[PDB]
């Protein structure tokens, strides 16, 4: 109910930490695939935890 | 029962069909062939509705 949000921006994104950081029930990816991310630039980047 | 290919090394040529059901590698460490987190299947099938 109460999900955190945090604003990310000015920085590089290195997704391969994310993708090793454990073993993942779900990785689905909704509008863009997993191998492109990093060689795409996007203004923000908005990451919900709950 | 309509799937389009997600993932695939490099792109296709014009007029040339990739029927090939093989695993990708989408992440450093190797698939080695068995679905695991960094390995995901190709093909996917529309929700159509």
């Amino acid at each position: 109910y109460a999900w955190n949000r945090k604003r990310i921006s000015n920085c590089v994104a290195d997704y391969s930490v994310i993708y090793n950081f454990a073993p993942f029930f779900a990785f689905k990816c909704y509008g863009v695939s997993p191998t492109k991310l990093n060689d795409l630039c996007f203004t923000n980047v908005y990451a919900d935890s709950f | 029962n309509y799937l389009y290919r997600l993932f695939r090394k490099s792109k296709l040529k014009p007029f040339e069909r990739d029927i090939s059901t093989e695993i990708y590698q989408a992440g450093n460490k190797p698939c080695n062939g068995v679905a695991g987190p960094n390995c995901y299947s190709p093909l996917q099938s529309y929700g159509f509705r």
